[PDB]
């Protein structure tokens, strides 16, 4: 259902809808950013709501042959969500779906360097027989990283634990890190390492047992 | 795809150019021009002349 | 206006789901209510919609298993989905729908058509369809140079999704960082948020980490010193 | 209304109606009102002359 969309730092963008309309049509433009609410962008073809800014636009309807497109001009960070096109017409009835998604990617977007902080296993965790490395990786971009964590000196493959990137409020890449140990396993080594990898870029942080 | 028409879409088997072969066409008309076949009733109709 | 949702979170398969929406800002009684929801890995499904005579429609691509019904008396909008499986774990939004008309031509000749658009919308709630209970999580305090340090809270071993994180009610506001979760072998979710604190600051001041795990539901307090 | 030629014959072309493009409307006419109603009135006093 997704409709990928490549696009620069604010250049013309068109978004055309999947659908055409077969006669006189009214056609709605949602915006949905993942984990957020739909906002509605355009209803009745070009019109739009009081707090839309004047970046959104629709195609209106004067009987000509133009397909509905979302006229999105100098896209920002902000922007960047996914884009249904709700299509009604006098010919296709009663429209239930919403179509397919045009998921939006801003592109050129300036080079962030990640900024990783680890944490050692907490005490009241040992005592639980229990113990976990987190690693936490934020204010990268973009989303490419590789994190990696080594024992001393050799590389841990197994307990490795990571999430995928993904964007906040800053718009900028974070993710996260978790290397489930043993406290025979913890104390066990004299330290350990989580060592990322962000655009050929290597840093890494080091926690002891103490 | 209207719910609650004055034309049917009415699809038939066709002569062509060449004698033995036969094609199916398309093509609309309206309700005044044809009249069902069974009136028991299915959805079969024909021309009203 | 102002809509909000409240979910039990997650249910086993094969018997009945009921959520409720409260609204705020405007009659009940006076709308034309909607919902929306949205699995991973699909699109918006619209559901169905209630009109302002309590007549319902919903989308004939659920099989008739949603219903829509009114409360006045409390002011809250009701969808129950009634027998779902694992792909009905979804998203579930409710949202206000206005009608509009689109004619093109003569009225008295039916040449126009209705439509619905959603201008007011609700922030969802999240919705797990397992055969497994809930699960509450053991959190533990990350205890803490650039004149500032880490401090955060390790909510370990929970679910299911999602988790509300915050610190100090509303005195801690920045930079505090919930980072997302992460969905173990084992079937169980864990996050942490960490805030940025200066180190004179430690010592002096004193930080909680409030967790809300709604849908098991748990709470942990855990005063994180170094 | 679009014309679709389909060929039943050796130099035979029966013209069919293809797929209406558009909306479907159902075709009317327009008479004013105050215009027929003044003309109907000039009708009924010479129908008058004719019948008391
Ligand atoms: C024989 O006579 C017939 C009967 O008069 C005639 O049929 C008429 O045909 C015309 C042309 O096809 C149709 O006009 C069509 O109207 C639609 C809708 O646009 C109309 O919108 C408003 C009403 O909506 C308002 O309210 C809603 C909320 O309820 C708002 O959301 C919305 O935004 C509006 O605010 C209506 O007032 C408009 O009219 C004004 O604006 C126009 C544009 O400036 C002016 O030209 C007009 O004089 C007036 O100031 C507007 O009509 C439109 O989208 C279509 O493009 C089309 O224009 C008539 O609906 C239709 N019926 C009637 C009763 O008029 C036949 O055409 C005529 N001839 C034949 C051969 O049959
Ligand atoms: C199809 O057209 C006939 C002709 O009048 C009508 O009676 C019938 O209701 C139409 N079909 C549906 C599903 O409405
Ligand atoms: C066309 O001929 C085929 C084969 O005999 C038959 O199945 C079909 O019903 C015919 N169609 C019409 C419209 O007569
Ligand atoms: C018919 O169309 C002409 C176009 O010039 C217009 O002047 C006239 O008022 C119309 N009359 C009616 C009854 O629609
Ligand atoms: C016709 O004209 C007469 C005279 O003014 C008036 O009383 C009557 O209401 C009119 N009727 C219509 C249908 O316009």
């Amino acid at each position: 259902y997704v409709s990928p969309l490549s696009v620069a730092l604010g250049e013309t963008a068109r978004i055309s809808c999947g659908r055409q309309a077969l006669g006189s049509r009214a056609v709605q433009w949602y915006q949905h950013k993942p984990g957020q609410a739909p906002i509605l962008l355009i209803y009745n073809n070009q019109d739009r709501p009081s707090g839309i800014p004047e970046r959104f636009s629709g195609t209106p309807d004067i009987n000509f042959g133009t397909t509905a497109t979302l006229t999105i001009s100098g896209v920002e960070v902000g922007d960047e969500a996914d884009y249904y096109c709700h299509m009604w017409d006098s010919r296709s009835g009663f429209s239930w779906s919403f179509g397919g998604a045009t998921r939006l990617t801003v592109l050129s977007q300036p080079k962030a360097a990640p900024s990783v902080t680890l944490f050692p296993p907490s005490s009241e965790e040992l005592q639980a027989n229990k113990a976990t490395l987190v690693c936490l990786i934020s204010d990268f971009y973009p989303g490419a990283v590789t994190v990696a964590w080594k024992a001393d000196s050799s590389p841990v493959k197994a307990g490795v634990e990571t999430t995928t990137p993904s964007k906040q409020s800053n718009n900028k890449y974070a993710a996260s890190s978790y290397l489930s140990l043993t406290p025979e396993q913890w104390k066990s080594h004299k330290s350990y390492s989580c060592q990322v990898t962000h655009e050929g870029s290597t840093v890494e942080k080091t926690v002891a047992p103490t | 795809n209207i719910t609650d028409g004055e034309l049917k879409n009415c699809s038939f088997n066709m002569t062509t150019e060449l004698r033995d072969k036969r094609q199916k066409v398309h093509a609309l008309f309206y309700k005044l021009d044809i009249v069902p076949i069974n009136e028991n009733q299915n959805t079969s109709y024909r021309l009203i002349n | 206006v102002q809509l909000q949702e409240s979910g039990p979170g997650l249910v086993r398969p094969s018997e009945t789901l009921s959520v409720t929406c409260i609204v705020s800002g405007g009659s009940i009684s006076n709308y034309y209510w909607t919902w929306i929801r949205q699995s991973p890995g699909k699109g918006l499904e619209w559901i169905g919609y209630i009109s302002d005579r309590e007549t319902t429609t919903y989308n004939p691509s659920l099989n008739s298993r949603a219903v829509i019904s009114r409360d006045t008396s409390k002011n809250q909008l009701s969808l129950q989905l009634r027998s779902v499986t694992t792909a009905d774990t979804a998203i579930y939004f409710c949202a206000t729908a206005r009608r509009g008309q689109r004619i093109y031509g003569v009225v008295s000749f039916g040449e126009f058509f209705y439509y619905y658009y959603m201008d007011v919308w609700g922030k969802g709630t999240a919705v797990t369809v397992s055969s497994a209970s809930t699960k509450g999580p053991s959190v533990f305090p990350l205890a803490p140079s650039g004149g500032t340090a880490a401090l955060g809270c390790l909510v370990k071993d929970y679910f299911p999704e999602p988790v509300t994180v915050s610190w100090n009610s509303g005195a801690l506001t920045s930079g505090v960082h919930t980072f997302p979760a992460v969905l173990q072998s084992s079937g169980l979710y864990s996050l942490s948020s960490v805030v940025t604190v200066p180190s004179s600051s430690l010592g002096t001041q004193t930080y909680i980490c409030n967790v809300n795990h709604k849908p098991s539901n748990t709470k942990v307090d855990k005063k994180v010193e170094p | 209304n679009t014309r679709k030629s389909i060929r039943i014959g050796p130099g035979q072309w029966f013209y069919a109606t293809g797929d209406i493009i558009g909306d479907i409307r159902q075709a009317h006419c327009n008479v004013s009102k105050a215009t027929w109603n003044e003309t109907l009135g000039k009708v009924v006093k010479q129908l008058r002359k004719h019948f008391g």
